């Protein structure tokens, strides 16, 4: 599968997502951004079935933006995640389920704390210090289980990912063409354009 | 089938082969795999003949309605998404199509969108779609430069499809060329591989294997 | 199961064994396969018990409403209802039904609706797993216009043979006599028919 | 394929069509389906062509060796027994279906053998996809005590029923008569009711029409 | 899946006036991937020619086999094998593998050195001989070859003419088959000499 | 989608100079059990058309009911029901064919092979076939199931092409059909000796013959056949 | 389990001339190894100077032809009896076919007529509506035997100018109605020879500015 | 189920229900809009039939359909909500399919269509 | 196929129909299912023709070599050989054989070897597809020690019924009489037995 | 599959073979040499089924070395290749066939010409200017069909491969961890230890 990682540090949530889009025998694109900004302080990464992946992401994006305009307010990360879980939980028992896994990283302006939610296509939600979807978890959970600390700065967090990404580039069979990293904190969402060698 | 489209300085090049098969049977060597959606929108076709022809012709009808309704030329992004969203509604039913929506709008400039029946929609500068895509990629990838001449780019495109027609048993017939500039697409002929191969061989010195 | 209907001089008689099995186990050894859909219109059920019971119950309902509006129904009409249900729902039913009634104008009549849902009017009809074994016997001993006693004998012998060879059949032999005189229930135990 | 066998007052005759086919395509428009087991024992076969041909030669070979060993004429029952036990041994995997006929010191015989190894005896037989078209004819005209000529006609007519009505059959009719006292006479293409009409045009190409790249002489001598 | 459709290729033979012709394409691929355009399918032992379509490994194996057998035959017989005889050798050799056949479609062409008579024959994978006087076809584009031959062919063509006819049959049939083509070679055979020509054709 | 339970075998037919003949035995098979023997499989519609049905008998009975209704319905508000506006054989066929194809197209076929025989009002002979797939075709002779393999070859020897029709008399024709019925009795294991035959002549009208029997059968040679190869007694 | 499809054999052929066009087809209709009819027309005149044939599963081909004819009829009713151009009919057919994309009309269909410039035109379709205009096209059972022939004899493929060292291609001179009918007849006699589902008769429909004419020729009945 | 034609023509060619709908607007609080050379301003008045409200929570008269478009109105408040909601939903749907926010003319054309439709559909005013 | 063997006062009789089918097609309508493995030891074959023929041929061979060394074999011994082949090769055979012979010490004897390869000695035995239909009839009409004429009648009627109902049976009815007097071949045509 | 490429230039044959050995989810080794030297002037590369791959290579190696010692001579590349084809052709019809594809590159000292043989597990042999096994051929055959010349020097050949390897690293889904290149010419077999950046 694709690489979808997430790590919640002291004051932020970092999301790393592979840039490759491979179909069969060919790597069609190497600069794919597997993420959608649901609200100024909530970001969602996703991986899974070819079409369901983006269709779902954009569908959720649309609904959150509609909520934002109707209420002129931004739903907390916890609320947005609960909405996404229910959407997937409905999906699993429908004619053709959305085969999509997601990581939702958002900064809760009311609590002033970063949050990381991991939700699979069955509608399984869990809040974590760090999460991953697919085969990545197999090499990154023990890594982080070792090098992770709650008080880490955003900078220590980026070093931590780099460590994950290196392990993934050594042992994973696929060439996922690097990752795109994004930071979610009290000031919104920004992208670390320099990870190709940080 | 082999189809490609790539963005460069002089706009966009679009090249396709023209073979159609049903198993090992060569059903046609003269099929059009490029539909001119309109004066500035081209669509490439790969996969099931019927599925492509039908849905892309339908796409065109949808673009025309957009223009009558909004008094403005449909965007390459919006046009590609119409097809993508249609194809997604049918996901799982068996539609088979690998397509490329190429156009030029003042708002987007040269633009290329890959859209397949899996529901995948991707924006990019270079794409090769079809049973012969890998062959095209090999030639196109190793000679691409954003700074190619409208003359050279056209040739690479033409040469890339040739490569594919040669190695892919399911690609062949002739090469259909197109050049995209803001003033629309410019048809650049139908080159029969039957003659194009030997010409290129002699003049280029490649295909050194084959005996001539 | 082994069931049969025989028309004779005074009307018609329906007979059946009483064994219903689920595998090699005898779930019921005193089953009553002779079902009444109307006063003088009965039937013999073979195939899925659940299906034939539901079928019969629906038919009984239809003949009851029919009677309310148009008087007593002909045996031909009862057989038409069974057919309508069996044919139209052939994909979901496993029913083989013998319909036999006594009318005053038509005397006795026998109709057989096999698996497909087709209808066949006959002098007499045999069906059920055990019937295969008595085709030869019944063809050789059946005579039109037999007397009540002769007919009861024919059915008693035929079924005793069916029961003898088919393990899916057995128990007692039940009969129903349909004539202008009315309706008569007859039963015969192993000790009697086994030694014929 | 349509093969038949008809016994007559003093012998037996077998006939067959001449169409060979791979799927719906006709590979051989005039093959010979009539095989010789011994000079006076002839066989016709339907089914896996290679099998009918191989089994016919194998038994034929052993029949010759047996004849030489016993200083006697081969007997149809021997070809029958050898063929069947062989086919039986191979549980039907040798897809050979045959109608074997012939004359020998004990009289004239007509038998049929199936791939699994069962045999039949009769006065008239037919095998192959044309089997039914032919048998229909045989069932309508066969009678006891046919003359050599009546038999040829009946047999020839049966094979025709097949040629015309069966898609797995066509072209010509091959016949073979085996009369108790004389030599067996093989009539290759006894009937040829399907000659191709003259083509509308000649497709002879002007020399030089074909583009050649290289030319050379090939060495045949050592 | 189908051993006879993995590599691709075709072979065709025709008789003419005191001459015979055998031709084949040069393609050798693995499914859609073209691999070699030099894979010839015609071989010869003495004056007898053999073309083989089907699974390439079996094509090669059978050639090495018949060379082996024809060599011993010459050493014992003290003469080169004839077309008729070889055809029988091919048939029995194939049937010997009845329940584990070589996935090939062989074609024999030659002139009987003693009677001068032209000879051609075809075989199914288990040895069943097809002896036609006009033409034999084999390969993944056999339907096409049958159509071309049946239409284009006519008796007693002269060597220079039979060449045009055979080449046109091969070429146009090959062009309607995705697995055939990629080059082609034709053999014109006469009692005394044999000419071999490589045709120019589509390379797609 | 279904499977046939009680079935009818071949339906053979051909057209002669003045009309058409059609026949079918009276058997209703149930697998290999020759269960019913009083089964008429020739459905006369009016006096110019006869419909022969083979296949699933329960479906046949349904087709029968459809035909009786077609008759009843055509008579409604139709003062020419027994004249200019009577049911034509071609009407009856196009109807049935429409039904057959609609049913196969809904994946729930009427498991039959049908032959509609009759004479049009302008005297033309009508003979066409339709089966469970909705496939239709015409030929001087037509047979279903086993009759296609054994009856057609025999009947086509009488009328090989169109031009042979006017040259064929009712006698020659009826003879060919009656011989075919015998052949089928010899080789079709799901056939009966008893059968019905019907002639629709543009002059004599509709003649429907019931209870015929195959006669003049050759069985004597059977005595001379012993064993299966080498046995002599 | 019930299989909604069947194969009725037959082959059809369409060639377009400079001011005419033909659509031919054998008149044999089969099922497996039996012949249902030796004469059952398969090429039709649908009006507005358009001939069409839907070869393959007959029931499907018939329903399609029937639907298209009814289409032409309504085209008139709705557009002041306007004539339906061949290009328009082609597009119309595409929709007819694609409408059953998930339960296809198991047929290979070809239509012939004249375009709006009076030129001969041939259009052939995919079972599900894919289409292209061409100079000629064979369809059905023998399609694989005939197309190679038409590539060679109608579009002069692999043919060059003698002595030009395969450097000059044979010019594309265009065929006359007389030359075309010869190619058609030869195509069918050739097909009839090698394909067991082709034969009995050949019926050709010729389209000119004067309408539709029909010619019939016998074919081998084996 | 209910489909009575409430908006229908009268002898003089007027749809009284639509006309009376305008009377409802005439009664609503005033609203104005003037476009500058680089902006547009929307003014609306506030009633005073009752004063003791909580301006923080009381629904405002100017609503945002999207982040670059606003909509003010005069007439029945309850009715405006229905239109505002549909407008907001269409705004998002348009971004989702065209991948570009709506133009003001487009969003306007849409709201107008919803209003028009309610003038010739049964069972609704 | 419908075949049977019946022991009677003077010996034993074997009967059979003459129809062999491959599907619904009658491959042979004059088949001789009465096979001789020895002078006065015959058998009735049902199941795979290829299998039963091969079986019989092997048995005939064994009884021929047996005779060479130890004289005429008992019918019990012939039945033992069939059994040995059928039982030991049960996985690859589909054969149902009725063995019937005439000995001087044992008079007539009948043994039946069904599918499994088991052996059963009986007064008479019926087998083959058509046999199912005459179980009732045969059980009701068989008597021990009947006369040749009575036995020929019993077999003729029983089989006529089997042929009447089973489409896999038909043609002529062949019989073989085995007594001290010798061996007699009997045949009966449709026109006769069809009207019984 | 693994990358197995071969290219015959003017005076030599160059063999490039991927260094990765992946089993399931993990890349077990990244310095694997998928080659065996059959004789001083004959090299064979191989790819295929896990165990069959090396077992076969070493088996062929052993036999050629035995031949060499028995005859005190080196079989020509053509002879060695014919021997390997027959071995595989026997294998395909045995109980458990060797599922191995190979490229045999050797310098024929008697003809003084390099030779490249491609043979698949069915015993399909063909001599080529350049060859590849597996999915590589799909992107390298047209490349070489374009940039290949018979008179190329060994140096131009290495540039050519580098071009192939780059195309393979851009479009192939798998991370084959680079290649090991070896040169076979009149002086034997030597390895280009510097291709990780040439």
């Amino acid at each position: 599968m694709d690489i979808i990682l997430g790590i919640r540090v002291q004051d932020s949530v970092i999301l790393a997502s592979s840039k490759a889009v491979t179909r069969g025998i060919s790597v069609l694109k190497d600069s794919d951004d597997k993420t959608r900004q649901l609200s100024p302080h909530t970001l969602m990464s996703f991986a899974g079935e070819a079409g369901d992946t983006v269709q779902f992401a954009e569908y959720i994006q649309a609904n959150i933006q509609l909520y934002s305009i109707r209420e002129d307010y931004e739903l907390s990360p916890q609320a947005v995640s609960s909405f996404v879980r229910q959407e997937l939980a409905k999906s699993i028992r429908s004619r053709r389920p959305y085969q999509v896994n997601v990581l939702i990283g958002g900064y809760d302006k009311k609590k002033n704390k970063p949050e990381l939610y991991q939700i699979d296509y069955l509608g399984t939600k869990v809040e974590l210090p760090y999460g991953a979807h697919g085969y990545s978890g197999f090499y990154t959970f023990s890594l982080l289980d070792h090098h992770y600390r709650p008080d880490m700065t955003t900078e220590e967090g980026l070093d931590l990912l780099k460590l994950c990404v290196q392990e993934l580039e050594k042992r994973m069979p696929m060439d996922f063409k690097g990752v795109i990293v994004k930071i979610v904190d009290k000031d919104g969402i920004r992208q670390v354009d320099d990870f190709q060698a940080q | 089938t082999t189809t490609l489209a790539f963005r460069f300085q002089g706009g966009i090049i679009v090249a396709v082969d023209s073979r159609a098969t049903a198993g090992n049977w060569v059903a046609s060597q003269t099929v059009k795999k490029v539909i001119e959606i309109n004066p500035f929108l081209l669509g490439t076709m790969a996969g099931g003949a019927a599925d492509c022809q039908f849905w892309e012709t339908w796409l065109g009808s949808q673009c025309r309605l957009h223009e009558l309704r909004e008094k403005e030329r449909i965007s390459v992004a919006a046009a590609s998404k119409i097809l993508s969203n249609l194809v997604y509604q049918y996901k799982g039913a068996g539609l088979s199509m690998g397509t490329m929506i190429c156009g030029y709008t003042r708002k987007e400039g040269p633009t290329i969108y890959y859209v397949d029946s899996d529901g995948t929609r991707l924006k990019g500068d270079i794409f090769c779609v079809g049973s012969g895509q890998t062959f095209a990629y090999g030639v196109l990838d190793s000679n691409y430069k954003w700074d190619l001449s409208v003359e050279d780019a056209l040739y690479l495109g033409k040469r890339s499809i040739l490569a594919a027609a040669h190695r892919d048993a399911y690609s062949g017939g002739s090469v259909n060329l197109y050049h995209v500039t803001e003033d629309g697409w410019i048809y650049h002929g139908n080159h029969d591989v039957g003659e194009l191969f030997w010409k290129v061989k002699e003049e280029e010195g490649s295909f050194n294997n084959v005996i001539g | 199961t082994s069931i049969m209907a025989v028309t004779f001089k005074d009307g018609v008689i329906l007979g059946a064994d009483s064994r219903t099995t689920t595998g090699a186990y005898i779930a019921n050894r005193v089953t009553d396969k002779l079902t009444r859909v109307h006063d003088k219109i009965w039937c013999c059920r073979s195939g899925s018990a659940a299906d034939t019971q539901a079928i019969a119950d629906i038919v009984q309902y239809h003949l009851e409403l029919y009677t309310s509006q148009y008087g007593t129904p002909s045996t031909e009409t009862a057989a038409s209802v069974f057919k309508e249900l069996c044919y139209e729902n052939k994909d979901n039913l496993t029913a083989g039904i013998i319909v036999a009634g006594y009318d005053d104008k038509n005397k006795g009549e026998v109709y057989t609706i096999p698996l497909g849902g087709s209808v066949h009017k006959l002098p007499y009809a045999i069906a059920g797993s055990g019937s295969t074994f008595i085709y030869g016997y019944c063809d050789k001993n059946f005579r039109e216009n037999m007397s009540k006693e002769e007919t009861v004998d024919f059915i008693k012998h035929s079924l005793s043979q069916a029961i003898k060879w088919d393990g899916s059949s057995g128990g007692v032999i039940r009969m129903v006599v349909l004539t202008a005189a009315g309706v008569e229930r007859l039963i015969f135990y192993p000790d009697e028919y086994e030694q014929l | 394929t349509t093969i038949v066998g008809v016994k007559f007052n003093n012998g037996v005759v077998i006939a067959a069509d001449t169409r060979s086919t791979q799927g719906p395509i006709v590979a051989d428009k005039n093959c010979a389906k009539l095989h010789r087991i011994s000079p006076k024992i002839w066989c016709a076969g339907a089914g896996t062509a290679a099998d009918t041909e191989a089994v016919t030669q194998l038994i034929g070979s052993n029949i010759e060796l047996h004849s030489l060993y016993t200083s006697r004429e081969p007997r149809v029952v021997s070809a029958l027994q050898m063929l069947k036990q062989h086919l039986f041994k191979y549980q039907g995997h040798i897809g050979a279906y045959l109608i074997v006929a012939g004359v020998d010191p004990t009289g004239s015989h007509l038998f049929s053998i199936h791939a699994h190894g069962s045999t039949d005896v009769g006065y008239y037989l037919s095998l192959g996809s044309g089997s039914l078209a032919a048998m229909a004819v045989l069932e309508s005209h066969w009678k006891q005590d046919l003359t050599k000529e009546e038999a040829i006609k009946l047999a020839s007519d049966a094979i025709q029923a097949g040629i015309w009505n069966d898609l797995g059959s066509g072209s010509n009719v091959d016949v073979c008569v085996m009369e108790i006292g004389k030599d067996a006479e093989y009539l290759r293409n006894y009937l040829t009711p399907n000659v191709r009409e003259e083509k509308q045009k000649s497709y002879k190409f002007p020399r030089g029409t074909t583009a050649v790249l290289k030319e050379s002489i090939v060495n045949i001598c050592d | 899946s189908d051993p006879s459709s993995i590599n691709g290729g075709i072979v065709v033979a025709m008789t003419g006036k005191d001459c015979v012709a055998i031709a084949c394409d040069l393609r050798l691929g693995s499914q859609s991937l073209g691999v070699s355009n030099k894979f010839e399918k015609i071989f010869h032992y003495g004056h007898v020619f053999l073309g083989i379509t089907g699974l390439a490994t079996d094509v090669t194996t059978l050639n090495e086999m018949f060379r082996y057998k024809t060599n011993l035959y010459k050493l014992k017989e003290e003469r080169a094998i004839e077309p008729e005889t070889f055809t029988q050798l091919v048939s029995s050799s194939l049937y010997e593998r009845r329940f584990g056949p070589y996935f090939v479609g062989p074609v024999v062409a030659g002139i009987n050195s003693k009677s001068g008579k032209p000879f051609i024959a075809g075989f199914d994978l288990i040895g069943c001989i097809d002896e036609a006087k006009d033409f034999i076809v084999s390969g993944t584009a056999s339907d096409q070859l049958f159509g071309m031959c049946e239409s284009l062919y006519e008796p007693n063509l002269e060597p220079e003419d039979l060449f045009e006819t055979i080449s046109q049959a091969l070429l146009n049939a090959a062009d309607r088959d995705a697995l055939s083509g990629w080059g082609a070679v034709v053999y014109i055979i006469k009692k005394d000499e044999v000419v071999k020509r490589y045709l120019k054709m589509r390379q797609d | 989608t279904q499977q046939p339970i009680v079935t009818g075998t071949s339906v053979i037919s051909m057209k002669y100079d003045n009309g058409v003949i059609i026949a079918a035995d009276n058997l209703g098979s149930y697998g290999s059990l020759l269960r019913f023997n009083g089964v008429e499989r020739l459905i006369p519609v009016g006096d110019n058309t006869v419909v022969g049905i083979s296949g699933d008998i329960s479906d046949m009975q349904h087709i029968e009911r459809l035909l009786k209704d077609l008759v009843t319905e055509n008579a409604y508000d139709n003062p020419l029901a027994d004249a200019e506006e009577a049911l034509e054989p071609s009407y009856i066929f196009e109807y049935l064919a429409t039904v057959m194809y609609q049913r196969r197209s809904k994946m729930n076929p009427l498991w039959n092979a049908i032959i509609v025989a009759g004479v049009q009002s302008n005297g033309d002979q009508f003979l066409r076939y339709v089966n469970l797939l909705g496939v239709t075709y015409s030929s001087p002779t037509l047979a279903t199931g086993f009759g296609a393999h054994m009856a057609n070859p025999l009947l086509r020897k009488v009328v090989d092409r169109e031009s042979d029709i006017p040259k064929t008399t009712v006698q020659v024709a009826e003879e060919a059909i009656v011989n075919a019925m015998r052949v089928l009795y010899y080789r079709d294991a799901r056939s009966s000796r008893n059968f019905s035959l019907a002639i629709i002549d543009k002059n004599t009208g509709l003649t429907f013959k019931k209870n015929l029997q195959v006669e003049n059968m050759k069985w004597d040679f059977a005595k001379d056949i012993k064993g299966y190869g080498t046995q002599k007694i | 389990q019930f299989n909604p499809y069947g194969d009725n054999g037959g082959t059809i052929l369409g060639i377009a001339g400079e001011d005419f066009a033909v659509l031919a087809g054998d008149t044999r209709n089969i099922t497996d190894y039996s012949i249902n009819s030796r004469y059952e027309p398969k090429v039709f005149d649908c009006g507005d100077n358009i001939v069409m044939s839907a070869n393959g599963f007959a029931a499907d081909g018939d329903a399609l032809v029937k639907r298209f004819k009814n289409s032409v009829k309504w085209y008139h009713f709705d557009h002041n009896d306007k004539k339906l151009s061949i290009n328009s009919a082609a597009r119309n057919i595409q929709h007819l076919l694609y409408g059953k994309r998930f339960f296809p009309y198991y047929v290979h269909t070809i239509i012939a007529g004249l375009d709006e410039d009076g030129k001969g035109a041939v259009y052939s379709f995919d079972p599900v509506g894919s289409y292209e205009r061409e100079q000629c096209r064979a369809g059905g059972a023998a399609a694989s035997l005939i197309m190679p022939f038409l590539d060679n004899q109608v579009n002069f493929k692999n043919q060059y100018e003698p002595g030009t060292n395969g450097k000059v291609k044979k010019p594309l001179k265009y065929l006359s109605v007389e030359e075309v009918i010869k190619l058609v007849r030869d195509s069918f006699t050739s097909a009839t020879e090698r394909h067991i589902q082709v034969g009995d008769g050949l019926e050709i429909l010729i389209v000119t500015k004067d309408g539709v004419r029909k010619e019939f020729y016998e074919l081998k009945r084996d | 189920g209910y489909d009575r034609a409430l908006s229908i023509f009268s002898p003089d060619g007027h749809i009284f229900q639509v006309e009376y709908a305008l009377e409802a607007v005439k009664r609503g609080t005033c609203a104005v809009g003037v476009k500058g050379k680089n902006c547009v301003v929307l003014g609306c008045e506030r009633r005073s039939t009752l004063k003791l409200q909580d301006t923080r929570i009381t629904p405002s008269k100017v609503s945002k359909i999207d982040s670059h478009v606003v909509l003010s109105f005069s007439g029945l408040n309850a009715d405006s909500r229905i239109l505002i909601e549909k407008a907001r939903v269409e705004a998002q749907s348009h971004r989702l399919t065209l991948e570009d926010p709506v133009t003001v003319e487009y969003l306007t054309r849409y709201v107008a269509g919803v209003q028009q439709r309610y003038t010739q559909s049964g069972g609704v005013r």
